[PDB]
């Protein structure tokens, strides 16, 4: 699975986690088994405006 | 003071009741010594704990 989300919210995503994007977005089992990896995207995904 | 065998059987078997229903009143090293309280206090994975 692959998204682009806020700075703040990379530890969010977790079994057992709560928040607007861990309760609206995108939820993860509490079971989970796996790994997350995650790296910053300013070269990319950032503009002046 | 005649019949003291019988007492001892109503005795132990009152006293163990006793002490089995007083044991529920213990934190064991939870915060909390009820669990209703306990699962509408904190988050699950904690909770579980």
């Amino acid at each position: 699975d692959s998204f682009v989300i806020r700075g703040d919210e990379v530890r969010q995503i977790a079994p057992g986690q709560t928040g607007k994007i861990a309760d609206y977005n995108y939820k993860l089992p509490d079971d989970f088994t796996g790994c997350v990896i995650a790296w910053n995207s300013n070269n990319l995904d950032s503009k002046v405006g | 003071s005649a019949l003291g065998k019988l007492q001892n059987v109503v005795n132990q078997n009152a006293q163990a009741l006793n002490t089995l229903v007083k044991q529920l009143s213990s934190n064991f090293g939870a915060i909390s010594s009820v669990l209703n309280d306990i699962l509408s206090r904190l988050d699950p994975p904690e909770a579980e704990v």
